[PDB]
């Protein structure tokens, strides 16, 4: 009696563990991994809220601590090159304000070329003047005879 | 002994109705069955539910025509 | 494979009773069957407290097969209406782990061996042995002093009858008098049906008894038929089936309650 | 014997219910699928199928009264 | 025993009147339901409708003789 | 003999069974199977099956009285 | 036991015809359903038909002819 | 003659599992199939499913019990 | 008492009758189903058609084969 | 006579069997034509299935012990 | 009784013509079906088929083991 | 009055025969029903082929085992 | 077994099992459902952080776009005006050094004018020696240009 | 006509006495000192001679515009010759002849079998006319399928006919089958076997169950009214006759088919 | 017995029967078939006829067809004497043509040699008087000539 | 009816009727059957048969005339070749034969030389009283010039 309950439980179990026991195995262990991705997920609710304000503290720290210093970096070399490109072009035109001195000498040298210039009239224009002055007392009759026979 | 008459005829209407009632009861399941599908043929539905009706009576009458000849001489 | 069913050593016969009274020195006198109860009984609480005794997250172990149990039954039950799967979920719940249990305890081994009494000795050429038992002294019977809970009429009447109780107390708990506009209004043939669903209504925990009742007894008669027939390498896929069928009723009993508690609130 | 009339009568109302029972099942399962399909033509089936009704419970009746002359 | 030759009348009708009804109902559901869908076929229908019907008679009334043989020697 | 009355009442009884269960059995399902076709006629075809019903059950109670009547 | 034979008689004859009757309905009412669902494979169907309706005339006739036996 | 109490109660308990078995059959097979066909209905149809079983096993639980009654 | 080796006959025949006629009957309205719905299938359709009658039919020879053993030994 | 309670043993059994055999055959293969038609609601339909199985199965059962209880009381 | 083993014989070899006959039946009928509706998965169908068709065979080979038991003894 | 054990056990027998064995055939028929319009779900519906099929043998058991118990007593 | 002291006894027992259900099953019931509104709860957390934390790094390099707008407008403002006075203040200073240039160079020409008057008798003298070989012979006085050319001086 | 058939009534002027006519077997018409002559055989040969003379009659002019008993003639061998080319292609000739004669044969058997005097005409050796003297009546022309022999004969020649043309058709496959395949044909083969071997068994019984039950039927409702009652009996009768012989016809043509198959 | 005549009576009223329901379907059927027959006789007949027609029509055709070109050749060769003849009688005349001109074409050549030796012997005559007519002027003074032309001033 | 020998011989009465049937009228009947089935299937063949004769009619008719005119235009061609070259031939020949009528002529227009002959006739004379008469007054007394006008004339 006893020995018939025994060898046929032991046999069952043993077709039991070939057959029902991979698919029974995958079920419980397919729940505990949504369980490992679902606790873990449910945690994450709250971890990724927590990971929020960690990636909001951190993008605001690394963007307007950034943006303010490079905008002010570029601020201050464009303010710099604002007043000094103004001035060196200021030079420039000193420099072309130079050429107005050079002009100067330019009309200075104008004045002093002058110096023979409306001499000139005096000079080249005082010859007809000794013609009727120097001249016309200037007894030329032998001159004149000279200039009748070269005729 | 002589109660096997009263048995006779009681089991010659009870197993010629049985076999009719089923069949009526085929009969006209299929009957409205094709009439709901369609309205138009139902003239002709009816004339034939009607004769096969007609043919499960007969053998339910002559069930019980018979008990009845059973039951009296 | 095919040569080593011996039938040298075996039964003598096929023993059927009802569960027999147990000896009850003390007043009050128990069955073989209310042992067992109370036995099943502690082992469910004592599963219960230790997969309640360590409750967290992310279950591993006996607690993860448990909240698995337990979620499916959750969604078994919502299934059917989600507005009593939780009120009535602790009652279905006990009852099906209960006769589980009980099913379950029928193929442990000295269930019908071990009388509690209040080769050669096989016929040969015969299908059946005949080993005089242990117990064959006095004229006895070898009482069965483990036996299967639900093999018993009382156990089984009574959670028929607590489930009943159960369902038409929850109906009434939000119907109104509306039990009786479905019992015999008398409103054309409205009234003539009632009076069929009243009494069906009233056989319902009759049938639910005595269907786990002969489920249960049939199981061990039928093993015990098995047994005696050939003892080994022979019944393997009836005891499947019967560790099968066992689970399975336990699992019906809860559903048809639960069902019947809807079909009567709606 | 002296208990064959009773015999009679439960067999004649047994199969009474049998053949009967059956058909009226039939009858209105059909019955219900093609007003199901189609209720405009409701009345006209619902007429069909209470004729069928009454042949199959004339049927009835006619084992119920042969086992209620066997009573007496 | 005495009795017995009107229990075998009243068994050889009752028996042989349940497969012809059912068979009478099935075939007469069948052809009706066939002729709901292109009753253009109404002529071959109603030809192997009665084929069966038939078929279906003979039994029954191989019963109804069987029957009335024995009810009369 | 003695038994007869008994036989007689189990039969009658056994037979009311048979019979109408498929009837209802039957019934029941062609029911549900329309109501899932049209939930709107659903009403209607409730009113026709529970008819139905009541007829079939009204054969097996009939059935069954007889059986009591008997054993009265 | 006089009129032990005409009982043999009569159940050899009811249980050949209820077989086969209803294999003869069911032949015909397929075959039929088939011709309407198209008219066309109809010569191919017939052969098959009365093929299938010989086989079922098979068993009636030879619970007809066994009776016979008995009776004579 | 022995007891026909045991007879009684045999044919009883047998029939009333034949009958309502086809018809809790028939009935859960028609319920599958409209729940396969129509889901939202579920709720409506395992309803009418339950009363139909209901009124099957009514028929085959008074089957038992006048079967217990023909015993004791 | 003494005739019950001719309702042993009678009942062999009548129930070893009365299941594969069903059974056969069955068998030639579904392979008329399928030939009526696909007859590129035939062949196959008849081989397991007449496969499927042959066993019926031999549940029925091996219950007329078992009536004529009654009968005659 | 004398061995009535085997008898009836018997006949319990059958009929036991004769019943929800059919039940149980009809119950599955409508519920594995559901799933095959639609294998998304087996979640539902395979209980549905096996709570139709216990109602058909109860009748066996009791069937069964009623027919040991006359045997064995 | 000199008899009841003839008519013990009869009962077995019936009845288990009666339930595989029509569930060899059933099986062939559905089998042609899929196959008409499903030709190339004719492989799995046969031997699903023939799975069945064995199964239910058993049930016949057990009735026919039994009477040819009770005929030797 | 003798011989009614050999009577019961075939009955039980046929019985058990007759159930289970429509039961497999409905069960075997819906499977192939469902597999012919599915092929992919078969490794669903086997199983529940087989849990059917498992039942109605359990019952065709059943039947066995009280056969052979009224067999030897 | 069909007694009322034992099926009393037995739904005694069943309503204390059922009792005794109320306490134990709201554990694990509690267990499955406080995890889950928990969860519930840190997700709708979860979903508000991250919108938050994203909808603003975004603007925060938008404001680095605006501060570096700013940082570019006030460049071209500083340029424009530093370059637009520097222009103007060194053309005001070539404007009043064309002022001062022209002005000294008037004062030099009007202060030659009167210096050369040491040359008006300066191209009388030319004129009575240059002019001479010019005339006649380079007879500077010619006959009567002596006292002519003085008169010429005088003028 | 009216429904109000009075003449229903006609047993108690015509009453036919009991049924008489229960032999399921031959009675000898011609007393000849060789080999008896059945009340089916004398049948076979006036049918045979029917037979042979409207074959003759049909065939006499040969014309080729088929009119009256040649065209009659010609139909059936036409429905007979196309129904069996859509069973089977090749075998229509091989095998056409012997289920052609095997159908008319049958056929004109059990139209026979309606035939007045079938029943009541007969040799001698209510109470008839030979009860009358000291000599049983025996009757005359009793239908040659109702006669066992004569079916287990056409059976066994279908029998033989199926197993040579299998044999020829497919050599020593067809004739051991394939026992040897030991996966399916070792259980399902000799199921065919027994099958074949009890096919003529069941197709002999079928005609012979058939014509029986068709002549008592005739017989027992003569006995019950001899008048308008056995008319649609009657009807039905010739149309079964004709039913069994095209049902033998073609299934012994489909099995031949099947197993050349 | 009453057998006999029940069957005579119950024959002769299936017959009538049969008579009254089958004789007209039957014959119809029979007529129908005959009718089939004879449409494929007259069908077999009809092409026997087109076939011999078409048969003799082809023969018919190409033998028209043998007239036709015989007759369009005899043509060709009938225009080709006609074609051949006028183009050698164009050529005869034109040549003929040739022939005539060239002789008015030679006669006026003839003319024109006589007139060119006409302006030749003018030519020599005036030539050869401008050489003696110096000669003499050689001898007689140019003196009478030049006082001449003056005194026409 | 068990008797085997009468058995046997209804089995051989039914195989002598087979034989005698099948060879009386079944024969006759199926090869009436195959005959007309040949009639119907030519009659189709024919048919093809007829199309084709008046297909192949109307296109050799056309061929045939086709080759007609082609083998016409051909001798039509030939003729105008033998004309054309004949043609030529005679019209070169009487080029040919024109141009020697033309230079024989010229060769007989050649006589002027011998008409130049005269010269003391006319040359001499006309020179006479073209020197003396017109040109100037008629007084050419002084002579030699004879001795010119001959010697240059010739």
């Amino acid at each position: 009696l006893f020995i018939a309950q025994l060898i046929n439980f032991l046999l069952l179990i043993f077709i039991l563990r070939a057959l029902l026991y991979r698919p029974v195995m995958n079920l419980l262990n397919e729940r505990t991994r949504r369980i490992e991705e679902s606790v873990r997920d449910a945690e994450k609710v709250r971890e990724q809220l927590a990971n929020a304000r960690r990636d909001y503290e951190a993008e605001i720290a690394r963007a307007r601590q950034e943006a303010a210093k490079i905008v002010a970096q570029a601020q201050e070399r464009a303010k710099q090159q604002e007043a000094e490109i103004i001035a060196q072009a200021r030079r420039e035109a000193e420099r072309l304000k130079e050429e107005a001195r050079a002009q100067a000498e330019q009309e200075r040298i104008r004045m002093l070329s002058e110096a023979k210039s409306q001499i000139a009239d005096l000079v080249t224009l005082t010859a007809s003047r000794v013609l009727g002055a120097e001249l016309q007392a200037r007894g030329h009759d032998a001159l004149i005879a000279e200039s009748l026979a070269a005729l | 002994m002589e109660g096997l008459n009263l048995v006779a005829t009681a089991l010659a209407v009870g197993l010629g109705a049985i076999g009719p009632g089923v069949g009526i009861g085929i009969i006209v399941s299929g009957a409205v069955q094709a009439i709901g599908r369609n309205p138009e043929i139902e003239n002709r539905v009816v004339t034939y539910m009607f004769i096969g009706i007609a043919f499960t009576e007969a053998l339910a009458i002559f069930g019980l025509v018979i008990a009845f000849l059973i039951g009296f001489g | 494979i095919a040569s080593r069913f011996f039938l040298y050593t075996g039964p003598p016969h096929v023993e059927v009773a009802a569960e027999v009274i147990f000896d009850g020195i003390p007043g009050f006198p128990i069955t073989n069957s209310f042992v067992v109860a109370i036995i099943i009984d502690i082992f469910v609480i004592a599963l219960a407290v230790a997969a309640t005794r360590n409750l967290q997250m992310v279950p591993r172990g006996l607690q993860n097969v448990m909240e698995f149990i337990l979620e499916s039954l959750y969604n078994l039950f919502r299934n059917i209406n989600a507005k009593y799967v939780a009120t009535a979920f602790p009652l279905v719940a006990t009852i099906f782990l209960f006769v589980l249990f009980g099913n379950w305890f029928g193929l442990l081994p000295g269930v019908g061996s071990i009388g509690v009494c209040h080769p050669l000795s096989s016929v040969a050429a015969a299908e059946g042995e005949e080993i005089h038992d242990t117990c064959a002294a006095q004229g006895k019977k070898l009482v069965p002093l483990f036996r299967a809970p639900a093999a018993d009429l009382n156990f089984t009447f009574a959670i028929a009858v607590i489930s009943f109780v159960f369902i038409e107390y929850w109906g009434f708990r939000a119907l109104g008098p509306g039990y009786l506009k479905k019992f015999f209004n008398t409103n054309g043939i409205m009234s003539f049906v009632g009076i069929i669903e009243f009494i069906s209504e009233l056989v319902k925990p009759f049938a639910l008894a005595f269907r786990l009742f002969g489920n249960i007894f049939a199981g061990e008669v039928l093993l015990v038929v098995m047994a005696f027939l050939v003892p080994l390498l022979l019944p393997l896929p009836f005891y499947g089936f019967e560790v099968f069928v066992g689970f399975i009723q336990a699992l019906i009993f809860a559903l048809l309650t639960y069902a019947f508690l809807n079909i009567a609130v709606t």
